C-alpha cells in the first residue's frame, strides 16, 4: 500500500 | 451528524493517551511514517501506520498524533515552526532540527494539501 522508503526525495535540503 | 460523534469520541482516545491535547484540529485517514537517516542518507519505512490527527494543546501548541493500528506504539509530535514543514513531491517532510527527518505519506493526496495548509494557517500569528 504505502511506498517503498526508497521513493522518498533526499532534496538538497536533505 | 456522524463527524460530531466520531470527533467526540476520537478526542477521548487522544486525550486518553496525551491529557495535554485540548482540540483536533483536522484528521487523515492512512497516513504512514518515514524516518530520514542523517549519516547513510537513507529513508526507513517505520512500524507506524494509522490515522493521521492534526491537534492543537492547552498552551495552543500545534502538534500530530498518528494512531497505530498495526501496533500499540503511536507517535505525537509538535510542529513548532512553520518552514519545518514541507510539501515534497507525494510526502510531508517535517524537519524538528537537521538531524531529525520524519515523512508522512497520506493515502489521499487531497488530505495532503489540505492539512499542509491547515498546519501553516494553525501557526500563523
Amino acid at each position: 500500500h504505502s511506498p517503498a522508503a526508497s521513493n522518498l526525495p533526499i532534496p538538497t535540503f536533505l | 451528524d456522524e463527524n460530531i460523534l466520531r470527533n467526540a469520541v476520537n478526542l477521548q482516545v487522544l486525550k486518553f493517551h496525551y491529557p495535554e491535547i485540548e482540540s483536533i484540529i483536522d484528521i487523515a485517514s492512512h497516513v504512514a511514517v518515514y524516518q530520514f537517516d542523517v549519516g547513510s542518507q537513507k529513508w526507513l519505512k517505520t512500524s507506524i501506520e494509522g490515522t493521521f490527527f492534526l491537534v492543537k494543546d492547552q498552551r495552543a501548541r500545534v502538534g500530530y498524533v498518528i494512531l497505530n493500528r498495526n501496533s500499540p506504539e503511536n507517535l505525537y509530535l509538535f510542529i513548532n515552526h512553520p518552514s519545518n514543514v514541507h510539501l515534497v513531491d507525494r510526502y510531508l517532510i517535517h524537519r524538528t532540527e537537521n538531524q531529525h527527518v520524519v515523512g508522512l505519506w497520506m493515502f489521499d493526496p487531497n488530505d495532503m494539501s489540505r492539512i499542509f495548509n491547515i498546519v501553516k494557517e494553525s501557526l500563523l500569528r
